[PDB]
RNA sequence: UUGACCUCAAAUCAGGUAGGAGUACCCGCUGAACUUAAGCAUAUCAAUAAGCGGAGGAAAAGAAACCAACCGGGAUUGCCUUAGUAACGGCGAGUGAAGCGGCAAAAGCUCAAAUUUGAAAUCUGGUACCUUCGGUGCCCGAGUUGUAAUUUGGAGAGGGCAACUUUGGGGCCGUUCCUUGUCUAUGUUCCUUGGAACAGGACGUCAUAGAGGGUGAGAAUCCCGUGUGGCGAGGAGUGCGGUUCUUUGUAAAGUGCCUUCGAAGAGUCGAGUUGUUUGGGAAUGCAGCUCUAAGUGGGUGGUAAAUUCCAUCUAAAGCUAA
RNA sequence: CACGGACCAAGGAGUCUAACGUCUAUGCGAGUGUUUGGGUGUAAAACCCAUACGCGUAAUGAAAGUGAACGUAGGUUGGGGCCUCGCAAGAGGUGCACAAUCGACCGAUCCUGAUGUCUUCGGAUGGAUUUGAGUAAGAGCAUAGCUGUUGGGACCCGAAAG
RNA sequence: AAAUAUGUAAGAAGUCCUUGUUACUUAAUUGAACGUGGACAUUUGAAUGAAGAGCUUUUAGUGGGCCAUUUUUGGUAAGC
RNA sequence: GAAGACAUUGUCAGGUGGGGAGUUUGGCUGGGGCGGCACAUCUGUUAAACGAUAACGCAGAUGUCCUAAGGGGGGCUCAUG
């Protein structure tokens, strides 16, 4: 669609768009990552902060597979209760008639927080969880079975 | 090189990759190839499946051990749980792991229960001139599909008895984490003279 | 072994109905056998010792199995399979030297 | 001395094969520099240009000395994704993947290692004949330094017990396969200009047939074709559909029970140096020099090595349709 | 009195991708992405679906790993809108988004050290001018295009070379 | 210590009165960082003015410079 | 016949090696080679009453030195005539 480029729109300008006192030269201050720590390091230091270096221990063979963490939170948390029953289980909330969650067969291993949620007693099967976290589950009626 | 403050990329595009780039302009074209394939193999096939049973089974790994999908083969312990051998097994349409087995019992029940159906689904004839042909279905795994062959029941009653979960893994922590070091102050508490 | 069903700890991921696995032939891949174990003597008679094997033997009888041991890893690599080396020597000064 | 064995051979020797082309694409190797870094040796370029060797329609790849560290997964491939991340690098420019997920696609298996030991039971060549991609009457040699048969890691043999089960393969013509041979609706009625009718305007007809072209200008309707199936041809062929000839058969094979056994590939493995290649970094593969192992043992377990098991394949031998 | 340009006709110079940054446009909307593949098709169109995986919501640490409510998601000022009262003006209250700002929330770090302790795990509370690409009742996913991109022949032509 | 150039200052985020918090701090709820409410509308506090005041976004091109004024360095002097 | 487990030959380490490769071989700068550093710096000035402010401008310093010449207090007053 080179119909509304400004090329049409800068056509017998001379210059057309790079100047003529300096114009565009190829590669004017270099090719790819001119000069990081030489001349264009003034371009990294307030812009790119930090690029050159090593930092903390190195590690082999670590696939994000093994360390897979699914975080989840409080203020949501009735995202994983399935509509048809979440309001039976939600205003007309009772213990024994407790929500049967299989996080791990959903992919949300860790449950953490943030918001709360109305006080209804609900069984949690998960992996792992935060301190704080099963903290609000416990004073509502919320509980934890861990599996795998 | 660079101009003012933009994102900092590195792309593979310095060697003869202008050589060796295929735009797939083939693309439903081989998707079409695809269903001639199974149709021409079917066509001196007369009433086969053109595909075998594939078993079930949990993926490894800490992200997919939640998910049991279809497998390989069925082991000589499945294909004797089934009545017979795996020779005859494949030679009527059953997948054989001769690499692979039987580890969790919860898997083999809903194979044997999967294996009792597809037996009693292959419709096999004698090899003398009879043989009496019946219809044929160009399906076998979508024909049995695994929905996660048993994952729990929706209702169920609140259990609390006092393990908090965060503590019982904190301590779990530390027993994964000081099993050899205290293990080491086991032999020094072994021998004391 | 079993799990313990929880998240991580002494045995990480959950603790289903086990099995025990049928017969792998693969884990006995290096057997005595009656007919590998009778020939493999013959072989100690027809061939005896070697250079080598003759020069860690007495090697032995010199300053220890720490001289001849530690020799026996420039003569061979793995430290295991060097002293899997050691054993079947200090088997020939008995069954052969003596009675 | 006679028939000989053991070894090198041997002539336009019988009957046969191997040598080039081609290098879009595979496998090897080889082996850059420019450029980049604003210079440049590091590195990049590039495990790439040229050079060189041997095939095919696909090819290498592929049945585990795999991957993981899971309830574990279960030949490798291609693809999205992983992830331009882990990882390498004056850790400067830059370089940079694999398990499994989704997927298409799906295949399995076979040789040495054993006593045939009541009988070389396995075959070349060649010759009268014959129903021939061959064979029988017959004979040498190959060959007992191991051929048949035997079994092989998923296993499996000898002894017995006491039962059951699976069919083997050609003629005949169709279907399946490749090219196909060929018929195949529709009009040439008229007016207006026109060299000429395929034209401005009509007037009919076909429309499972307005693809397209050609024909003396814009042709759906004139020529071929088209769309649509039919009737024949040359062969392929027991996949399928079965019928006729052959019961071939005191033929072999798979599955169940106890015991004993259970052979499983080496100047290789790994280690120690050089250096090449590198994501692979106190070895990622690889070649060389040297060393030179074992049998509940060994390869792997991505920070070196010592140390108890665990996990995990059975290397070093082979083909294999997508 | 620098340079090309005798003169006329047609080729001939900020192009495209791979992945992105800017501004905005649109579907859905904490979802989204159908199109890798599978069903269908007058047939390369269009149309349909999946399990995926991506990105996002979740961050803070070198990693172990840990992982966002004193409080109506809040104290203080200015604020659009609404509201009510008012002849107007405004008095006054309710003050999204947002701008300045005090404590607070979580990580890492520096501290302290209640609990019990397979006797060195474990670590609430009160803390520190510390601290970070966050929370303070999601805005992204997916697409087209516009200025800039950097890998490539990379605005078009040319070096000695190698 | 001139002229000439220069920074700040001219209000509802202000001033006058009350007095609530602090682990601050003070001999001292003393003071101060900070709020609650009370009094005053544009003579609400010199002049004058505004394609509106304010502010983030975003990317090109230029990063060889040269003349005049007075002050002025070098330099004989310079169209240096 | 000679030479003989030393040479030959396979492989490393060691040495030599512009004979061969590849490359740089600072720049600023009254052109530049040369000197100098007017290069990271800094004393007063140049700078014309804020500041900012050229030049190979000008009269110069910089790479170290001190467990006391430093820290803190106490007593004392120095050059000089």
């Amino acid at each position: 669609p080179s119909r509304f480029t400004k090329t049409r729109k800068h056509r017998g300008h001379v210059s057309a768009g790079k100047g003529r006192i300096g114009k565009h030269r190829k590669h004017p201050g270099g090719r790819g990552m001119a000069g990081g720590q030489h001349h264009h390091r003034i371009n990294m230091d307030k812009y790119h902060p930090g690029y050159f270096g090593k930092v903390g221990m190195r590690y082999f063979h670590k696939q994000q597979a093994h360390f897979w963490k699914p975080v989840l939170n409080l203020d949501k948390l009735w995202t994983l209760i399935p509509e048809d029953k979440r309001d039976q289980y939600l205003k007309s909330a009772s213990k024994e008639t407790a929500p049967v969650i299989d996080t791990l067969a959903a992919g949300y291993g860790k449950i953490l927080g943030k918001g709360r949620i109305p006080n209804v007693p609900v069984i949690v099967k998960a992996r792992f969880v935060s301190k704080l976290a099963e903290e609000k589950i416990r004073a509502a009626g919320g509980v934890v079975e861990l599996i795998a | 090189a660079i101009s003012k403050n933009l994102p900092i990329l590195k792309n593979h595009f310095r060697k003869h990759w202008q050589e060796r780039v295929k735009v797939h302009f083939d693309q439903a074209g081989k998707k079409v190839s695809r269903r001639n394939a199974r149709a021409t193999r079917a066509a001196k096939i007369a009433p086969r499946p053109l595909d075998l049973l594939r078993p079930v089974v949990r993926a490894p790994t800490v992200k997919y051990n939640r998910k049991v999908r279809a497998g390989r083969g069925f082991t000589l312990a499945e294909v004797k749980a089934a009545g017979l051998t795996a020779a005859y097994a494949r030679t009527i349409g059953i997948a054989v792991d001769h690499r692979r087995q039987n580890r969790n019992q919860e898997i083999f029940d809903a194979n044997v229960q999967r294996l009792k159906e597809y037996q009693s689904k292959i419709i096999v004839f004698p090899r003398n001139g009879k043989a009496p042909e019946a219809e044929q279905v160009l399906s076998a795994a979508a024909t049995f599909p695994i929905a996660q062959p048993a994952t729990d029941v929706e209702a169920r009653a609140v259990q609390d008895n006092g393990e908090s979960a965060f503590r019982t893994l904190r301590l779990a922590r530390s027993e994964k984490k000081f099993r050899g070091i205290r293990e080491k102050r086991a032999r020094e508490k072994a021998e004391a003279e | 072994t079993v799990k313990t069903g929880i998240a991580i700890g002494l045995n990480k991921g959950k603790k289903v109905t086990s099995m025990t696995p049928a017969p792998k032939i693969s884990y006995k891949k290096g057997a005595a056998s009656n007919r590998t174990k009778f020939v493999r003597s013959l072989v100690r008679e027809i061939a005896g010792l070697s250079p080598y094997e003759r020069r860690l033997i007495d090697l032995i009888r010199n300053s220890g199995e720490k001289r001849a041991r530690k020799v026996a890893k420039k003569r061979l690599g793995s430290f295991t399979r060097a002293k899997a080396k050691v054993e079947e020597m200090n088997n020939i000064i008995a069954a052969s030297r003596r009675h």
